[PDB]
């Protein structure tokens, strides 16, 4: 089976830019997706990319300064965030799919990120 | 790649380059994937092994 | 993806979707 793990969550100040990378056992034959939990809110799409693709789909309010990346090499996979206003803060999730028939196959234990004004 | 969802079987001898979202369920997805929002795209793997 | 070369007047013409093709007269 494949698995993923989420590091480099922590507090940042307002306007900071924290790159959230969560290593991936096996990547490849899968497309990695990132949701997020708003406090009192379920996960909503943030950012996915496809292997060595040029896919990309995200939120319109997480629009104009996220982007995605797929390393290749390390299996890691990598998302920068850049100047977040503060009510984006959420914990985000690791996801992939082989065949989506509900949602994405395997999810990832995560992270916590939180800025403060 | 290839493609796992669209509205309809295409008809012969024709391109699709769409890239939305297709809604298996009735739910919205207002642009934004999601459970039953599904990517119609998916890439191959092709290893030597 | 492509390029060609071609009241007293009247235009009369055809169009038709046809077998994933475009036909005009």
């Amino acid at each position: 089976q494949v698995q993923l793990v989420e590091s480099g969550g922590g507090l940042v100040q307002a306007g900071g830019s924290l790159r959230l990378s969560c290593a991936v056992s096996g990547l490849g034959a899968h497309r990695v997706g990132w949701f997020r939990r708003a406090p009192g809110k379920e996960r909503e799409f943030v950012a996915a990319i496809g292997a060595n693709g040029g896919n990309t789909n995200y939120l319109d309010s997480v629009k104009g300064r996220f982007t995605i990346s797929r390393d290749n090499a390390k299996n890691t996979i990598y998302l920068q965030m850049n100047s977040l206003k503060p009510q984006d803060t959420a914990v985000y999730y690791c996801a992939a799919r082989d065949i989506e028939t509900a949602e994405y196959t395997y999810w990832g234990q995560g992270t916590q990120v939180t800025v403060s004004s | 790649l290839y493609r796992l969802f669209r509205k309809s079987n295409l008809k012969p001898f024709e391109r699709d380059i769409s890239t939305e979202i297709y809604q298996a369920g009735s739910t919205p997805c207002n642009g934004v994937e999601g459970f039953n929002c599904y990517f119609p795209l998916q890439s191959y793997g092709f290893q030597p092994t | 993806t492509f390029e060609y070369v071609s009241f007293k007047n009247l235009r009369e013409f055809v169009f038709k979707n046809i077998d994933g093709y475009f036909k005009i007269y």
